[PDB]
């Protein structure tokens, strides 16, 4: 049982590093993004 | 011996983890801005669908 237990948080801890690496090196592509089309917007200012 | 068997198979699953749908997410997050829905929102639909 105690073997069973840890076979189960085993796939759950893997099942969460790994999902926490996708969610992390997308969120830094949707931020690297906001920081493109927010400095655009920041040289229609300086152009005007 | 004439009679035909019939074996049953079995999955089971769930609605999509926050960060596999972190793609999609952000899309309804741009193109409506405040008034989107929740990530946990996103994925009753998702499974609904």
């Amino acid at each position: 049982l105690a073997q069973y237990i840890q076979q189960v948080d085993d796939k759950v801890n893997q099942e969460l590093e790994k999902d926490l690496k996708d969610n992390i090196a997308l969120g830094r592509k949707n931020l690297q993004d906001s920081l493109r089309t927010q400095e655009v917007v920041a040289q229609e200012q300086k152009d005007l | 011996a004439v009679a035909k068997e019939k074996w049953t198979s079995t999955a089971i699953i769930t609605q999509p983890d926050v960060g596999q749908i972190a793609g999609y997410n952000n899309a309804m997050n741009v193109i409506y801005g405040q008034a989107a829905p929740k990530v946990s929102d996103l994925q009753e639909t998702l499974i609904g669908r």
